[PDB]
RNA sequence: GUGGGAGAGGGUGGUGGAAUUCCCGGAGUAGCGGUGAAAUGCGCAGAUACCGGGAGGAACGCCGAUGGCGAAGGCAGCCACCUGGUCCACCCGUGACGCUGAGGCGCGAAAGCGUGGGGAGCAAACCGGAUUAGAUACCCGGGUAGUCCACGCCCUAAACGAUGCGCGCUAGGUCUCUGGGUCUCCUGGGGGCCGAAGCUAACGCGUUAAGCGCGCCGCCUGGGGAGUACGGCCGCAAGGC
């Protein structure tokens, strides 16, 4: 319904839980995944083994769009970021680059109390 | 700022021989110009309070310099406060 | 009167016409301003490290200046007016210092 | 891996305009770079800063880029 | 005086990018968020994640230091202007013009007050959620004053080096910022760490004295009662001395 198969896929991962994006080259997206995705609820949702998961769901939902090859982009820190990268590795979908994204601030806005 | 020229001019107008740089005329002289640009300058800028210390300062040292040349030599005093306007 | 270096960066996308244009109206400020010119480096098209307006590119004007000391930013302000200078940066003239010498 | 001042040869380390040079004073990132790398001194450093985010600002130098891999 | 410096010292104006929030548009479903685990909360009126555009306020990542400047409070994007202090070299000028300083006068973090603005994020009070013997509290979701600007008050603090200012004298070693020099190094001014003599109840201090001395100012005289009461002065009030 796309045929799109080269493509951009969006790791976004915090403390709490782990979400992936996948989207066409010029960025608008195509489909998504996350803990709460498959089965997780609670805490459940930022094992590394949900970020596994959520970049399968993502990739199988992507292959069937006729996804082939993705540049990675990684934000933030957060258990098993890195676990989705090795999931979206051995996904088949072939990646042809990786980048860290997290966004940072120059020092803007005060942080909530829990973050000073 | 004071340049040089703007500077030099002050102090041949005030020397009391030719090459006198450090006489107490002199001092008294600069000082007094000096006082007077930064009060200029706290006119406006009323809230740069760091400077106005500085003034307060010079304008101490102007006093000083006064008290002793009216203690040694009354007419040179009465001579340099006509020509530069204080008291 | 102090030196300054004032940098010019406009949209690059002008042609013949406008870009003499966009000169020839900073040329007109400067003489207003009373701003005597000494070297002029015309550098144009360069690739942007961040797009500025959009464009992933600029053009480039470097000219250095001997004009009085309160007209300076007032005269920036005239420059930054035409819709067409995306960007200026006013600075006063330093001597080269060097390193690993 | 020696410091950056290590290869060059005397250039103005006051010239905002020269991005050949001043591109290797910064990391992967846009980052500028600590003493330890730059190889610069205290004096020297504090001029380099104040060069690139002049340069910076004139967009021939990033504020920030994207790490590669990681 | 002349000639050189280094600097988040101060005031004014302008400008730059990252981020957060919100608004607009696209693409895209079923959740997101959050915790020890959860719930409140937001999501089918399409959220979260992703891309483009706009609006606004606040604060300046790397550089950054065990660094710098200031009398102190304190000062950190970049630019210009206005301005204070200070270090060095030359040995040029004046010729004791010095030190200190009760009172006075000025400055004085944060919170707080008054009159206007502004309001993104944060957030006293407050409204909710789970913990769980119990919630006025630690955790979670909201949230007002306030935080920001102008002008005018308030005058406190662990306003701390818990060390008043100035001058002279008394081993060195080492790291460092910033000048000068004939730049194995020496010489001057800052910032640190070890230590001579000495000091100290001890801990410690030790050319940045807590050593040896002189000058001047401030202050102390067992605990509780009490920084209370009374009085006075200041303040719109809070309240301060
Ligand atoms: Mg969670
Ligand atoms: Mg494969
Ligand atoms: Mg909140
Ligand atoms: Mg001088
Ligand atoms: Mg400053
Ligand atoms: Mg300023
Ligand atoms: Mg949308
Ligand atoms: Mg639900
Ligand atoms: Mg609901
Ligand atoms: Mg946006
Ligand atoms: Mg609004
Ligand atoms: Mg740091
Ligand atoms: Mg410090
Ligand atoms: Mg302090
Ligand atoms: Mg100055
Ligand atoms: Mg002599
Ligand atoms: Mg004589
Ligand atoms: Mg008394
Ligand atoms: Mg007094
Ligand atoms: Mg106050
Ligand atoms: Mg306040
Ligand atoms: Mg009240
Ligand atoms: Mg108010
Ligand atoms: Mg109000
Ligand atoms: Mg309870
Ligand atoms: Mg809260
Ligand atoms: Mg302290
Ligand atoms: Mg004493
Ligand atoms: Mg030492
Ligand atoms: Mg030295
Ligand atoms: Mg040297
Ligand atoms: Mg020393
Ligand atoms: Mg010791
Ligand atoms: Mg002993
Ligand atoms: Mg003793
Ligand atoms: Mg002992
Ligand atoms: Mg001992
Ligand atoms: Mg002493
Ligand atoms: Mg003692
Ligand atoms: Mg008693
Ligand atoms: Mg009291
Ligand atoms: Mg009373
Ligand atoms: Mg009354
Ligand atoms: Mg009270």
């Amino acid at each position: 319904k796309r045929q799109v198969a080269s493509g951009r896929a969006y790791i976004h991962a915090s403390y709490n839980n782990t979400i992936v994006t996948i989207t066409d080259p010029d960025g608008n997206p195509i489909t998504w995944s996350s803990g709460g995705v498959i089965g997780y609820k609670g805490s459940r949702k930022g094992t590394p083994y949900a970020a596994q998961l959520a970049a399968l769901d993502a990739a199988k939902k992507a292959m069937a769009y006729g996804m082939q090859s993705v540049d990675v982009i990684v934000r933030g820190t957060g258990a098993g970021r890195e676990q989705a990268i090795r999931a979206l590795q051995a996904s088949g979908l072939q990646v042809k680059s990786i980048v860290d994204d997290t966004p940072v601030p120059h020092n803007g806005c005060r942080p909530k109390k829990k973050f000073r | 700022p004071i340049t040089k020229e703007e500077k030099q001019k002050v102090i041949q107008e005030f020397a009391r021989f030719p090459g006198d740089t450090g006489s107490t005329e002199v001092q008294v002289a600069l000082l007094t110009l000096r006082i007077n640009r930064l009060s200029e300058h706290l006119k406006v800028h009323k809230k740069d309070h760091h400077s106005h210390r500085g003034l307060l300062m010079m304008v101490g040292q102007r006093r000083r310099l006064l008290r002793y040349l009216q203690r040694e030599d009354p007419e040179r005093y009465r001579a340099l406060i006509e020509k530069l306007g204080i008291r | 009167m102090r030196r300054y270096e004032v940098n010019i960066v406009l949209n690059p996308n002008l042609d013949q016409s406008q870009l003499a244009l966009e000169k020839e109206i900073i040329q007109r400020a400067l003489e207003n301003y009373g701003a005597r010119v000494e070297k002029v480096e015309e550098l144009g098209l360069r690739r942007l490290a961040y797009p500025i307006a959009k464009d992933p590119q600029g053009y480039f004007l470097w000219y250095q200046v001997e004009m009085p000391e309160d007209r300076v930013n007032d005269l920036a302000r005239e420059l930054r007016i035409r819709d067409n200078v995306r960007r200026v940066m006013v600075v006063k003239s330093q001597e080269p210092f060097l390193a690993n010498a | 891996k020696a410091k950056v001042k290590a290869t060059l040869g005397e250039f103005d380390l006051r010239d905002y305009r020269n991005v050949e040079v001043l591109k290797r004073f910064l990391s992967e990132t846009g980052k500028i770079l600590p003493r330890r790398r730059t190889g610069l001194s205290a004096k020297e450093q504090r001029i380099l800063a104040k060069t690139i985010k002049r340069a910076r600002i004139l967009g021939l130098l990033p504020f920030t880029e994207k790490l590669v891999r990681k």
